[PDB]
């Protein structure tokens, strides 16, 4: 059975105002968000990195 | 980074001596210091187990390449940090530097033992340290010596 198939609509749409009013404050919140747990990601990787080596030194 | 600053450098040598209390330096030593780059070769070895396991039940690509980053993901997880080494780490470094300027005492008065050490071969056939067998005839003199 060949499965059916569709256009995506937001690729065939002509840009709207309503579109970007909305997705403006979604991608805000998002945005936020996304910057405050990259945050606490980032300081911890940071910290969980090993201190500085000799050189040419081996364990 | 103070002790190891004067230490300055550790040799091979010197771990696998210290491998008597911590069989496990080589691998705590490894994660304190950027000493070598650490591949989390276990969590591929079981990221490329999943990934035969897919291939047999024919599973789409995208989740294989998702359970072969996984292991991997848990194995990095599990493996840097680990701050607990860093104290093993230290606890050797102390043993090291105790144990180097030991050694240099050794090396600066070699010389002058040279007579003494020849003298003492020839008549005390054990290799044991002078000073543990001086405090054995230290309580050997305590317990069996007259007091008169
Ligand atoms: C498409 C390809 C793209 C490829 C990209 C490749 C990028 C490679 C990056 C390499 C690593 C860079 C690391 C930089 C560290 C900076 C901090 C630092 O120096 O810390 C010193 C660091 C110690 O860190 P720490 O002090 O403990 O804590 C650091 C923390 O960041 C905390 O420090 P802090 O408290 O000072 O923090 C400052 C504060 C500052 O925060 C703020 O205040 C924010 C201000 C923002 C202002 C922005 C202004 C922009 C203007 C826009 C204008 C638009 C106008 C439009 C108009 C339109 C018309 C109207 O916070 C931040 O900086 C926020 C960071 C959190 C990020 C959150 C988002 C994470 C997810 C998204 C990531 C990006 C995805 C992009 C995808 C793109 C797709 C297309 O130690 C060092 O000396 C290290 C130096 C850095 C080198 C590290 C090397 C590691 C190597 C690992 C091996 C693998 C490498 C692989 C490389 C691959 C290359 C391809
Ligand atoms: C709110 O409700 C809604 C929805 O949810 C139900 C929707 O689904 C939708 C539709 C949803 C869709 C079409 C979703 C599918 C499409 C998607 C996700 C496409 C969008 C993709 C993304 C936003 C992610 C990719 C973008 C990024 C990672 C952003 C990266 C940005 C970067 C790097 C910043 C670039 C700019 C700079 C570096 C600034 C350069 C200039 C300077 C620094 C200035 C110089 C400065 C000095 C000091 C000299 C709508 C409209 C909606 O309203
Ligand atoms: C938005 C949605 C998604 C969000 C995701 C959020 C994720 C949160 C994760 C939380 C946990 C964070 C753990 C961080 C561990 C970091 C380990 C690491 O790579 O550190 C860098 C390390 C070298 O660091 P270091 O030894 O300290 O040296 C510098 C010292 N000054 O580097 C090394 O030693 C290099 C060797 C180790 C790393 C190997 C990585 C292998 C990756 C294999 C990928 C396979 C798949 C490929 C797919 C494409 C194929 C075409």
């Amino acid at each position: 059975m060949r499965t059916k198939l569709y256009n995506a609509a937001y690729f065939l749409l002509n840009n709207n105002e309503s579109f970007g009013h909305s997705f403006g404050i979604r991608l805000k919140i998002v945005g936020l968000n996304t910057w405050i747990v990259g945050y606490a990601v980032s300081r911890y990787y940071f910290s969980s990195l090993r201190v500085k080596a000799a050189q040419d030194e081996r364990f | 980074l103070r002790r190891k600053q004067q230490l300055g450098k550790i040799y091979p040598e010197e771990v696998s001596s210290y491998t008597q209390i911590n069989p496990d330096i080589a691998n705590d030593l490894n994660l304190t210091f950027n000493a070598k780059l650490l591949w989390p070769v276990r969590g591929m070895t079981v990221g490329a187990g999943f990934f035969a396991f897919a291939h047999l039940f024919n599973l789409p690509y995208s989740f294989r390449l998702g359970l072969f980053v996984l292991p991997t993901a848990v194995e990095l997880a599990f493996t840097w940090g680990n701050k607990t080494s860093q104290f093993k780490s230290i606890e050797f470094m102390d043993y090291l530097l105790q144990y180097r300027v030991s050694k240099a005492l050794l090396e600066k008065n070699a010389k002058h033992f040279a007579e003494k050490k020849a003298a003492y071969q020839k008549e005390i056939n054990s290799s044991q340290s002078v000073q543990d067998l001086y405090n054995q005839l230290i309580t050997l003199v305590s317990e069996q010596a007259p007091s008169e």
